């Protein structure tokens, strides 16, 4: 990542306001209603068949807070993103086979919960930070990929 | 493709936007100029400075061939057919561009219509910037 | 959209493979999986090794569909349902993969038809498996 | 880039195979052909209305070869594409405003020309090297992009 320190400020002083339980679910459920195709992962989740299935499944919203518990311990470590990755993205690969495109399309969709949040607070640059972060993380979660 | 429920989404999103469509469209521009500082290389041309009244001018533009295509949501490959021309033939903007506008107008209007950008909401509007997106760029080759 | 020289150059291109459709398909795939590892996600029930079975027959598959497709390069669509039902309801590959697979059959063509890949024809066949990947994902929302 | 030892050498002995001339009049022709909205940036060079226009023309040949010449010299930097190409990476940005899409574009022409030539040579693990090299080298032409 090529974060300026204004940039990591920006990041680390919005990311403090954030629920991540709660974007957590939001960010995940919004992926499985805006492009269905990454259900596939999920069949053991039961009823996605609508947006309101998907969005109060249990299931996605616990499932949501896990990845996001795992994102912000990433922004921790925005020094060694593929460091703090690297047993995570063995997991996705190998036992997983979650094809990594999925970690881009995560990224774009929270950056839409963001800004749905935040509103006028969720500034061009405050946004072309977060776009570096969720670039980088993506990146970092394909490393292991073989 | 649009199915019924989508152009009922599109059409209500896309009417609170109202007269809001130009400022929206602007800034889209300068989130998209921001993020992803590639797609600049398509205006050389303009000062693309803070509040950059070109930029301004430019967000209108897109803004009225957006609220265009809402109008004639059954009718958008014709609606279009001039723009689709206009790229295809003059701009030959590379296709993955539209993808970042797309996203940029997603995240504004996401910022501007919180009661609005419902999941469902969110899905529709994402299909429809993607058939505009392939309507653009339909006479490539 | 292919025009009629087009629809031309891919049925004379495919006219040569022939017989080695099944092997083309066969050796795209290969080279598929090692130059974009991330496509082996599909396929984790398959022994991606080098000649193995499973990827043979598959490749057979995929030829069969492709000359399906040149066959009916007029209603493709119509062609190919079953196959757009398959990928978008049960499959669900990633819309960025078709993009992968329709390179690796091109420098397979290109490999074994050299003088017959002209770069018009060359043109073409990118326009084509653009065409089939179209079809293939256009019931994914 | 990241390239095996195994990987190295054989990218390095096709290349020693490799007529420049050719091949860079070749991949950029192509180009013109494929994707013609690459033309954009080429309108100084003439008729490019049709594949035989294009393929014919000596503005578009010997900017093909200046354009692989760079990239032959390149391959001899495998390990600091980046500081290899900076200077171009400047120009291409601040005075030609080329897309780097426009990169990717190439790398693969330039592969599919690559298979066109070599036939039988051109075997799946030499693609494979040949793909990650014209990646590296399209980002680091991007790498000064602002
Ligand atoms: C920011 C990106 C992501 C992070 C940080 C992340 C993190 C995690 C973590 C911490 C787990 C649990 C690990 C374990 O079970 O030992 C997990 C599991 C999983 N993740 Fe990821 N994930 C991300 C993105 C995704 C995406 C986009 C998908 C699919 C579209 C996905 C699919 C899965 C699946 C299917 C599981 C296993 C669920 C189960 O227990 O059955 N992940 N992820
Ligand atoms: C769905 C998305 C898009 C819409 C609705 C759109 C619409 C338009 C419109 C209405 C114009 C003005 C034409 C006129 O003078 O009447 C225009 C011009 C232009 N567009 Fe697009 N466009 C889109 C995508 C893009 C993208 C993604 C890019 C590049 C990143 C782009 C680059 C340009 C450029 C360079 C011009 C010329 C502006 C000038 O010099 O005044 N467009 N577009
Ligand atoms: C050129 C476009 C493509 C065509 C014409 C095509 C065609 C086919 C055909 C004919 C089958 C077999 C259907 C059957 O068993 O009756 C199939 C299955 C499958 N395809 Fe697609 N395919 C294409 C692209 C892709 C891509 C890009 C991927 C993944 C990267 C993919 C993944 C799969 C998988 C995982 C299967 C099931 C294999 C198995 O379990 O036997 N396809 N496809
Ligand atoms: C492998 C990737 C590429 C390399 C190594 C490369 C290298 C070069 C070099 C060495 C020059 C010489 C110009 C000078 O020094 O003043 C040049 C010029 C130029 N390149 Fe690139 N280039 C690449 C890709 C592209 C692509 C894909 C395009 C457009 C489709 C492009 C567009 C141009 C243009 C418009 C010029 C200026 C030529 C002139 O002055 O007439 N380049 N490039």
């Amino acid at each position: 990542v090529h974060l300026t320190p204004e940039e990591k400020s920006a990041v680390t002083a919005l990311w403090g306001k954030v629920n991540v339980d709660e974007v957590g679910g939001e960010a995940l459920g919004r992926l499985l209603v805006v492009y269905p195709w990454t259900q596939r992962f999920f069949e053991s989740f039961g009823d996605l068949s609508t947006p309101d299935a998907v969005m109060g499944n249990p299931k996605v919203k616990a499932h949501g807070k896990k990845v996001l518990g795992a994102f912000s311990d990433g922004l921790a470590h925005l020094d060694n993103l593929k460091g703090t990755f690297a047993t995570l993205s063995e997991l996705h690969c190998d036992k997983l086979h979650v094809d990594p495109e999925n970690f881009r399309l995560l990224g774009n969709v929270l950056v839409c919960v963001l800004a749905h949040h935040f509103g006028k607070e969720f500034t061009p640059p405050v946004q072309a930070a977060y776009q570096k972060v969720v670039a980088g993380v993506a990146n970092a979660l394909a490393h292991k990929y073989h | 493709m649009l199915s019924p429920a989508d152009k009922t989404n599109v059409k209500a999103a896309w009417g609170k936007v109202g007269a809001h469509a130009g400022e929206y469209g602007a800034e889209a521009l300068e989130r998209m100029f921001l993020s992803f500082p590639t797609t600049k290389t398509y205006f050389p041309h303009f000062d693309l400075s803070h509040g950059s009244a070109q930029v301004k001018g430019h967000g209108k533009k897109v803004a009225d061939a957006l609220t265009n295509a809402v109008a004639h949501v059954d009718d958008m490959p014709n609606a279009l057919s001039a723009l689709s021309d206009l790229h295809a033939h003059k701009l030959r903007v590379d296709a993955v561009n539209f993808k970042l506008l797309s996203h940029c107008l997603l995240v504004t209007l996401a910022a501007h219509l919180p009661a609005e950008f419902t999941p469902a909401v969110h899905a529709s509007l994402d299909k429809f910037l993607a058939s505009v997106s392939t309507v653009l760029t339909s006479k490539y080759r």
